């Protein structure tokens, strides 16, 4: 049979991706979506080294190969399809029937044919056969290659787990397996180009000293290349044929007598080489001599000129139309040749060659024949673009090179910029190049990665690797000098040779030789003439133009002079040293060069000790077999390790704590369950391929991963509790790995290219391109991001950041490592480390900034020496390398530790000493004033209780609930619980105050971003753009009132901000922003308030530092750390001391001094003296401050005369003060919960939530969000109402006395800063101007008026000066901010004490999150978030005290000791955030902003759900890093922190070893081996139940969850072993079985009820038989909640009438009296404001109820 | 005393507050340090590059003025060291 023009099989082979992705925080997110890998961790006490688990480092994690052999269209005669897969000796064979879209997925167990484990990377050979109906005997075969990942090496040998810092190198496959889960496939990195022979200079024709070393050995003209069976490279060096041995030595083997020095670069004198695979014989074919030769001796004899034997040809050229057909049919020796060109030798030993325009054969017998028979012009048909025709129909025009495919055994011919293939069945087809037959319009879609669709530009040579990869040489000799690669799939790409800007042949001032010892794609080649593939896959190039032989090799670590391998991580700034076997010896600092970790092993190469730089040794105590027994921690603590019979780490524990408890799936090594000390068990489910499919948590939340492996691999990520579905699409090609992260219609693109480029194309419009370069210290083996090109969707949106690395070597050793940061060719900063003197110099390019960081003998930074005569910062360390003390001049804070490493003492420079005593899980903190704080902990170091010096005990607990983790704080002797509900990922879901019923609900949308905030009768919605994913709208809706904020963005940057209101009198606002060309810097702000355009404010910056040089009408001058704000009229000079604290302020107007202040501090930075002159002619007032034993303000003297006295409680409550200007000493009273009850004679009322309720006759109304909505005094006849935006900021203030103001926030960098004020009584806009410290200094009116404000050290306005330099207002405040003097009370100032919004009626100063009471000297509400970190950082505290009772000094923090480059730069005025895009801006907040506000700014940042998103972030963070080493500035012990777990964990109902899942409201349970019998009983009862979604409430303090079961309770009652009543389980869990009878809306119903309860957690199950059971329970729980909401609302309404307070509705005298006597009002009923149908969570909320009559 | 410095081809900006005027204290166009204004190895080859007329040029262009802008280059200053990457370093005061 003869098959001609038949459809060849074109299979699509898709291999499972390499495990390159890992998690940045395995404790926060263990899921790696793309590779479906589980990345877990176990933190161990006594060390920073963690235990890591990676699911890909197991036997169960198989290698996949999806082979799509047929498409939707099947050829007519096709009947059978055959498949062959060859991996490491295995041969899989399967036969299939012809069907559309026929595919098979091959699964590899990572073993060889002998059943032994295969490590690293393997090559798979896929063969697809097509059997036609015309011929059943013959099958059309096609061979393709695929890369499969084998077994990963296990360095640590700890039951499948590894030590965080312990790595291993696979020497054969070139893979770095890091202990943290990071895999670096070094061979997959950009290919390296090196010179293996030649020096760019010509040798003499005689070849003197040609027998020596290959490197640098002079060549003449390399025209031909061929690799021998030995691995030797035969070089056709024009006159001589030279053999390069694997020992890198050269010996001349043959001399060609017909070669002359003149014809070196002549194309007529070009010859071709070929090696026979049978016997290593080298064949030579000279076109000029018209013959073919064979080298006799490959070692080289004495007579080199006669070391050849004639194979074919006599020497005479035969005519094109020869009668005898140039001797065909007879012996090759006797035959004549036209012009022999390229030669190739078959697998069987058959020799093929190009003879002018035909292919001729020379068989084993020596008989010459013709394969591609010419002169048959009639039977010749023009070249078919799609189909494959026989040899007889093919005509060759100018053929040159020839090569055999070592995989196919097919012949490849290079013919007139087209590569053709001759199969063993004599079938010809186009493999690469576009002929003129179908040039244009042959293909309508134009550009594609296929070789058939890509045209060849002046091709010169071809080579085929053993993997069937074709390499094509292209030389124009001018600009095109490149090497292209054609993979088995038929894709073409550039392998070597960048496009040269210069002409190599014509231009005299040209150098076409570069890129050597670097990356191949960056290198510039010159006239490549021949190619050859080495056994290891390296490609040799005969670079004729540069008289060299260049090698394109796989990126690999090279054995150094010490017989060691070196790899590095630039992101971690570490260098790893391995022995000849790839075993981890040391970890050194890539910057410092100091040893960080030393690894010592046992006799069996099992790691036994990890020794850090500080002398901390983590010993692994092992058995003779190498089995781990336990870990001996640096503090001599024993961590017990139990390895199961399956070989998996079963238990990790201390003498008290159970750190980890694990179970695995058989012998696969796949982690099935993982438990901790709290009893929290996570369940992991995998498919038969060992890919993670489900992750189930005790909360009932299931994370599901679904894989669809087609032409592109798609992974779908779903969560049972959210609608945030994320899908990752992966497209792997020859050029790049293309990733697309999809969230609805929001698509983010990621491209990991072969050249080392990482490209991100965000949905917002911004694109980032990271470019790799070989590291200056570690070489080509480690690519580093040295360039970052940013693009914004605007006119001049191109930005560029660069890192320029350098080195200084003295006697071959690294002395200095320099790094320079550049923006658009300008140096901004340089960080250089000198290893000889151990100093790190950080310096500016213009003599403005200089910082030296001194490192000790252990390689730790200990001294910071700044410029401008500033106080140096120095630190102390303990033996274990932990920070002991800190010092900055006269200021110091030291600590002392236990033998256990616990802090026992804390010493301050003023002599203050705190003692820490440890007694049975409790720690007692005692101060010298004998004030005592007791902190009671868990075994997990989480707070149980806190006892104050007043002996009042506060209690806390944390518990796993249904869909979240509940955190409860209970005040002393109170049931008024404060609850913070968090999701499994650590996001806030609900904030509850059980005292009055205050609730804030947080909802998350499809983009996994904040979508809704619900509190009381208010709903706040966050709208995002459907395509870009950016925050477009923020809308607050409270009944009739609507406040909308709208944004327009240029990528992630705001260019427009709109304020819109639904109210009648309220005015709207618009702010237009422009950005400076090629930057992220704001250039202008143009406001439009009430359709009245205001003047534009221009911003000018220093391009080298980011310093604001001009803002509005104000100019800024910087000298050292001091600043001057200037105008033609005013000059504001700010002087700072050596500690960076303000020492002098000078305010001049019209060259006259208006205001001056001088501040003096003690050793600890407390304000001790303040001198003030308010006005040009006024006297100077001196204020002196004295502090008590605890640093609390004791007294204030005016001109050395005592005026104010302050005294404090044991709890720090201010219980004695001189109010305002008074000489009289007034006492303040407090309850057990530290809430104020009286101030002198005035009574105070604080509600059960901790919020200010009343101050005498003043009534304050705080909402669920903690915002003051209304305040009034009936006796004084005043009322004030406030409105807020969706971000929690005050939008308006309106009084009953005529006052009405509106506030606007135009500053994008300071979103809580009031920039504009609209006054309704005069319709004028006031522009507020703030200095570099954030203090108000100037004002501008829309009327044309200008005001100049004198503000103190805290930002408090003390005086106002007019446009003509006249003091119009002067204020005098007490230390706690109470005004006692005002020269002009009619001049209304918006900003008051500490920069906040002061209200003269309420006497409260507003800050976006908290309100401050000036009369009491405290906050009006507690900050309950203090409880989250008080356990980790124990210190004296009070929930209400203001600035630790030191109101005039900056709050004492460890941030006062400057130990980081970014913080030192901020002091000097530098703003790196303005010059480096994405760099974090220094926070300028006194009061922390609300959650939604900080979230609205950070939502524009790239998501971190997928592995490619985390890879991108690593690239970004490593690029922003400044110091080579950063210190851990913490004077407290490290605590193991869990997501959403704040306090001591309560015993769960869902026990340890129990699986619990809630999918679409349906309950499913599972059981593991460790689960107790009583825990299995609860699981059995809860299985198949239906959860009442969104209908869970806090009833009588109980976290109640409702469930239903369709059937009988009989089966479950047998399980519980009870009939009725209450039963207590071994865990302590209460089981209550009852048959209640409920009356719901007239209907009577009786049912069996099973209730599970522990502490506040309550799980309720209702039994029924009908289908309406779920609907009946839903109607029952909503009616019971409606009764609670109505019961509470009427009670609160009755209480308002009793107290004499204003009610929710206006009641008549009769209605009010009816409410007082009965409790209800006739004709009136409570109705929901926000519908219960859309908001079922507010069903029991009294603040969502309104009283209305039937008239509506 | 106030200080300004700019690398070759870049302008130097001098500004005084209100009605105060510039007075040049010292000036040099050239190279006196090996770390100032980073460039190729050829930059640090000469740290003794001085222009005596730099003081005179700055004095004439900036004295008695509220503000001054001068470009660090061949258009305003002669070349004291061809081949070496230069900078303009100035010390000045603001006087009535
Ligand atoms: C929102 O918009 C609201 C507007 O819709 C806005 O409310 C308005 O705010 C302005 C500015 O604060 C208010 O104006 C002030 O009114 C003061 C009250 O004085 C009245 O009573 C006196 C009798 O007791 C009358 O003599 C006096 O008559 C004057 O004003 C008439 C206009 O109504 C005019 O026809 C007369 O000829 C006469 O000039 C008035 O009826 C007033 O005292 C105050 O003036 C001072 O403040 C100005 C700057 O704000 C200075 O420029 C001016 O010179 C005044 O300063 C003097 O007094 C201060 C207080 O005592 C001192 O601190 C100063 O040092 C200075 O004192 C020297 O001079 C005195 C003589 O001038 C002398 O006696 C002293 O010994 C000393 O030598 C100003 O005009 C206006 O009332 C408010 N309007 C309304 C309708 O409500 C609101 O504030 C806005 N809110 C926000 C947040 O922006
Ligand atoms: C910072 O450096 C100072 C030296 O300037 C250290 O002060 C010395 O501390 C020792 C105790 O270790 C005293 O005996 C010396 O009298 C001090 N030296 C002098 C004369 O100043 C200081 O300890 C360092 N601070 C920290 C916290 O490391
Ligand atoms: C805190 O404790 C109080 C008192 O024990 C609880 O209030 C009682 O609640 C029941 C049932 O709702 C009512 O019948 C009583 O009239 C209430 N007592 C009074 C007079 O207040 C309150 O529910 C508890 N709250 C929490 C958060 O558990
Ligand atoms: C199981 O139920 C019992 C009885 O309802 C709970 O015990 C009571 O707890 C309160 C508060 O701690 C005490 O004031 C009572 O004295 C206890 N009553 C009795 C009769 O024991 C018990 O706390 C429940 N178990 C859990 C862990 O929630
Ligand atoms: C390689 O050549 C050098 C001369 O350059 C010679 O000294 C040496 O012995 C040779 N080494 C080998 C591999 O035999």
């Amino acid at each position: 049979c003869d098959l001609s023009g038949f459809v060849r099989p074109d299979p699509v082979i898709i291999s499972s991706p390499l495990s390159t992705f890992f998690s940045d925080a395995p404790g926060r997110n263990p899921i790696v979506p793309e590779t479906q890998v589980l990345h877990e961790e176990i933190e161990v006490p006594g060390s920073s080294i963690k235990l890591i688990y990676l699911s890909s480092r197991t036997a169960g994690y198989k290698s996949l190969l999806k082979i799509i052999m047929t498409q939707s269209l099947v050829p007519l005669n096709l009947i059978k399809v055959h498949l062959m897969v060859a991996v490491e000796g295995h041969l899989f064979q399967k036969s299939f029937l012809a069907s559309p879209n026929l595919a098979y997925t091959f699964i590899w167990d990572k073993t060889d044919a002998y059943g032994q484990k295969v490590y690293g990377l393997s090559d798979a050979v896929v063969s697809v056969g097509f059997e036609y109906e015309t011929c059943p005997s013959l099958i059309l075969w096609e061979k393709r290659t695929a890369l499969l990942q084998g077994f990963e090496l296990d360095p640590s040998n700890l039951g499948g787990w590894s030590l965080d810092k312990h790595h291993v190198l696979n020497v054969k496959s070139g893979i770095l397996h890091k202990g943290n889960g990071e895999n670096q496939f070094l061979t997959q990195q950009p290919a390296v180009i090196t010179s293996i022979m030649g020096n760019g200079r010509r040798r003499s024709i005689s070849c003197p000293s040609c027998n020596g070393l290959a490197e640098g050995n002079k060549l003449l003209a390399p025209v031909a290349l061929a690799v021998g069976i030995d691995g030797s490279l035969f070089v056709g060096d024009f006159n001589y044929i030279r053999r390069i041995f694997p020992s890198r030595n050269v010996t001349s083997i043959l001399e060609l007598r017909n070669k002359e020095f003149k014809h070196s670069n002549n194309p007529a004198h070009k010859y071709y080489l070929a090696v026979d695979p049978v016997s290593g014989s080298l064949y030579v074919s000279d076109t000029n001599s018209r013959r073919i030769y064979k080298v006799k001796s490959l070692t080289g004899t004495k007579d080199l000129a006669g070391n050849s034997e004639v194979v074919a040809g006599t020497g005479e050229q035969c005519l094109p139309f020869d009668e005898a057909r140039c001797g065909d049919g007879g012996k090759a020796v006797d035959a004549t040749l036209m012009s022999p060109r390229g030669i190739a030798v078959d697998k069987y030993g058959l020799m093929y060659f190009v003879d002018a325009t035909m292919i001729r054969k020379v068989d084993q017998n020596g008989i010459i024949s013709t394969l591609l028979g010419s002169n048959d012009l009639t039977a010749v048909r023009p070249l078919s673009c799609d189909s494959s025709m026989d040899v007889s129909q093919v005509r060759l025009e100018w053929p040159t090179d020839l090569a055999v495919d070592p995989m196919d055994n097919s012949l490849y011919v290079l013919e007139n910029n087209v590569i053709l293939r001759i199969t063993e069945n004599h079938q010809v087809s186009i493999i690469a190049g576009r002929p003129m037959h179908c040039q244009v319009p042959g293909i309508d879609y134009s550009l594609s990665k296929l070789a058939i669709h890509s045209a060849l530009e002046s091709a010169s040579a071809i080579a085929i690797s053993h993997t069937g990869v074709l390499y094509i040489s292209e030389t124009d000799e001018k600009k095109i000098n490149r090497l292209r690669q054609v993979t088995t799939n038929g894709e073409i790409c550039l392998l070597a040779g960048a496009a040269s800007d210069c002409d190599c042949k014509n231009d005299v001032n040209c150098n076409c030789y570069s890129g050597d010892d670097g990356y191949a794609t960056d290198a510039i080649l010159n006239s490549p003439s021949s190619l050859a593939v080495a056994p290891d896959g390296t490609i040799y190039i005969a670079d004729l133009g540069n008289i060299r032989i260049r090698a394109v090799s796989k990126n690999r670590p090279i054995l150094n002079s010490f017989n060691q391998y070196e790899a590095a991580s630039p992101g971690e700034q570490e260098l790893y040293v391995f022995n000849a076997d790839g075993i981890h010896q040391y970890t050194l600092s890539l910057v410092t060069g100091e040893y960080l970790y030393n690894f010592t092993y046992s006799s069996d190469n099992d790691v036994t000790e990890v020794m850090d730089s500080n002398g901390n040794s983590l010993k692994v105590r092992r058995d003779a077999s190498g089995m781990p027994r336990h870990l001996l921690m640096p503090d001599n603590q024993i961590v017990t390790l139990a390895v199961g019979t399956n070989g998996g780490l079963k238990l990790v524990s201390t003498q008290t704590l159970e750190l980890g408890l694990m179970t695995y799936n058989g012998n696969s090594g796949l982690l099935a369950t993982k438990s901790d000390e709290t009893g929290w068990t996570t369940f992991y489910d995998y498919d038969h391929e060992g890919r993670l499919t489900n992750v189930t948590r005790p909360t009932g939340v299931v994370t599901s991963l679904h894989r669809e492996m087609e032409k592109s691999i798609t992974i779908d990520i779903e969560n049972s509790n959210r609608d945030d579905d994320v899908t990752v699409i992966t497209n792997l090609s020859s050029v790049e790995a293309s990733y697309t992260v999809v969230q609805d219609q929001v698509r983010n693109s990621y491209q990991l290219c072969n050249n080392g480029t990482l490209r991100v194309m965000y949905a917002n419009g911004m694109s980032i391109s990271f470019h790799s370069e070989p590291h200056v210290l570690a070489g080509t083996v480690t690519p580093t991001i040295g360039r970052c090109n940013i693009s914004l969707p605007m006119e001049n949106g191109l930005n560029s950041i660069e890192w320029r690395l350098r080195k200084e070597q003295i006697k071959g050793k690294v002395t200095v490592f320099g790094r320079k940061l550049r923006v658009h060719g300008r140096n901004l900063l340089s960080i250089d480390y000198d290893r000889n003197i151990r100093t790190e110099k950080i310096y500016d390019d213009h003599r403005k900034f200089t910082l030296r960081i001194i490192y000790d003998q252990l390689g730790r930074p200990f001294l910071w020496l700044p410029s401008s005569g500033l106080a140096a910062v120095n630190v102390s360390y303990f033996f274990n390398g932990r920070l002991a003390g800190l010092q900055r001049g006269a200021m110091s804070e030291r600590t002392d530790i236990d033998k256990q490493g616990r802090i026992i003492s804390r010493m301050f420079a003023d002599g203050k000493v705190w003692s820490y005593t440890y007694l049975e899980k409790s720690m007692v903190l005692l101060l010298q004033s004998q004030r005592q704080y007791i902190f009671e902990y868990d075994s997990s170091d989480r707070l149980h209780a806190v006892t104050m010096p007043s002996v009042a005990r506060h209690s806390m607990s944390t518990h796993t609930s249904v869909g979240y983790i509940r955190n409860i704080y209970n005040p002393p002797e109170s049931n008024a619980s404060v609850i913070f509900d968090y999701s499994d990922d650590g996001r806030i879901l609900k904030t509850s105050f059980l005292g009055t019923g205050r609730q804030v609900f947080y909802k998350y949308g499809k983009l996994s971003k904040l979508s809704e905030i619900v509190y009381d009768s208010t709903a706040v919605t966050f709208g995002y753009d459907e395509t870009t994913g950016v925050l477009k709208m923020v809308n607050l809706q409270s009944g009739g009132f609507s406040c909308t904020i709208r944004y327009r963005k240029i990528g992630p940057l705001v260019d427009k901000q709109i304020y819109r209101f639904s109210e009648e009198g309220m005015v709207n606002a618009r702010f237009d922003y422009t950005y400076h060309d090629n930057s992220f810097r704001i250039a202008s702000i143009k406001p439009i308030i009430s359709e009245t355009p205001l003047p534009v404010d221009l911003y000018r910056y220093d391009e080298i530092s980011g310093k604001v040089e001009h803002f509005g009408k104000f100019g800024v001058i910087y000298y050292d750390i001091n600043q001057i704000i200037t105008t033609a009229v005013m000059t504001l000079s700010k002087h700072f001391d050596t500690h960076g604290r303000i020492k002098e302020v000078q305010y001049e107007m019209f060259r006259s001094l208006m205001y001056w202040m001088t501040v003096q501090y003690d050793s600890m930075g407390r304000v001790t003296k303040r001198e003030l002159k308010l006005g040009p002619y006024a006297n100077t007032t001196k204020y002196t401050y004295d502090y008590d034993g605890d640093g609390q303000l004791q007294s204030v003297a005016v001109n050395d005369r005592p005026t104010w006295r302050y005294s404090y409680d044991l709890n720090g409550n201010l219980h004695l003060l001189n109010p305002g200007n008074s000489v009289r000493l007034m006492p303040l009273r407090y309850d057990l919960r530290d809430r104020i009850t009286r101030l002198g004679d005035i009574p105070y009322k604080i509600d059960d939530d901790g919020f200010l309720c009343q101050r005498g006759s003043d009534v304050f109304e705080y909402n669920s969000k903690g915002l003051l909505t209304r305040a009034y005094n009936k006796a004084n006849g005043w009322n004030v109402q406030y409105r807020y935006d969706g971000l929690g900021r005050r939008a308006s203030c309106k009084t009953n006395l005529g006052h009405h103001l509106q506030y606007f926030y135009a500053d994008l960098h300071n979103p809580t800063r009031v920039t504009h004020v609209y006054n309704h009584s005069n319709s004028e806009i006031t522009s507020l101007y703030y200095d570099l410290q954030g203090h108000l200094f100037a004002m501008e009116s829309s009327s044309g008026e200008e005001y100049y404000v004198a503000s103190d050290n805290t930002g408090t306005p003390l005086a106002v000066f007019s446009i003509n330099g006249l003091m119009i207002k002067q204020l005098q405040y007490t230390a706690y901010g109470e005004i006692y003097y005002d020269s002009n009370p009619d001049f209304q100032l918006v900003i008051g004490f500490h920069g906040g919004l002061y209200d003269p009626l309420t006497k409260l100063v507003h800050f976006t999150q908290r309100d401050y009471d000036v009369l009491a000297g405290r906050w009006t509400s507690p900050d309950y978030t203090m409880w989250k970190n008080i356990g980790r950082e124990p210190a004296p505290f009070n929930l209400y005290m203001f600035k630790s009772n030191n109101p005039l000094s900056n709050e004492l923090d460890l941030k006062n000791y400057v130990t980081d480059v970014k913080s030192w730069l901020v002091m000097f005025g530098f703003q790196l955030s303005n010059i480096i895009p994405g760099f974090p801006r220094a926070k300028m907040y006194f009061v922390s902003p609300p959650y939604e506000l900080t979230e609205s700014q950070a939502c524009e940042n790239g998501q971190l759900i997928t592995g490619v998103q985390q890879t991108t972030e690593r690239h970004n963070q490593a690029f922003m890093a400044l110091e080579g080493q950063v210190i851990s500035k913490r004077l407290h012990a490290s605590i193991r922190e869990k997501a959403g777990h704040w306090f001591a964990t309560s015993t769960p109902i869902i026990g340890k070893g129990i699986m619990f899942a809630v999918k679409k409201g349906r309950v499913t349970t599972g059981i593991s081996s460790i689960a107790t019998d009583d825990s299995r009983k609860i699981a059995s009862v809860l299985n198949s139940a239906h959860y009442l979604e969104k209908m869970h409430y806090s009833i009588e303090g109980k976290d109640t969850h409702y469930f239903v079961k369709i059937g009988s309770a009989d089966s479950d009652l047998v399980t519980l072993a009870m009939t009725s009543g209450r039963k207590v389980l071994d865990s302590g869990v209460n089981v209550t079985v009852s048959q209640p009878t409920l009356l719901i809306n007239g209907r009577t119903r009786r049912f069996t009820n099973i209730e599970f309860q522990y502490s506040t957690l309550l799980i309720n199950i209702r039994y029924g038989l009908t289908a309406d059971t779920l609907d009946e329970e839903k109607a029952r729980v909503l009616d019971q909640a409606r009764q609670r909401a109505l019961g509470s609302a009427w009670a609160k309404e009755q209480q308002k009438a009793r107290d004499g307070r204003e009610g929710s509705r206006v009641w008549t005298d009769g209605e009010k009296q009816q409410l007082l006597n009965t409790g209800r009002v006739q004709g009136y009923e409570g109705y929901y404001v926000l519908p219960v149908e859309q908001y079922p969570e507010l069903a029991d909320s009294s603040s969502n109820i309104q009283f209305l009559r039937q008239n509506e | 005393v106030r200080r300004e410095l700019s690398c070759e081809g870049y302008s130097i900006d001098l500004r005084c507050p209100g009605s105060d005027v510039i007075m040049i204290e010292s000036a040099n166009y050239g190279r006196t340090d090996d770390k100032i204004c980073d460039a190729d190895p050829f930059q640090m080859e000469n740290t003794d590059c001085y222009l005596p007329d730099a003081f005179k040029i700055m004095t004439q262009r900036c004295n008695n003025r509220t503000q001054c802008i001068v470009v660090t280059g061949s258009d305003v200053f002669p070349d004291p060291c061809p081949g070496t990457y230069k900078y303009l370093e100035v010390q000045y005061e603001c006087v009535p």
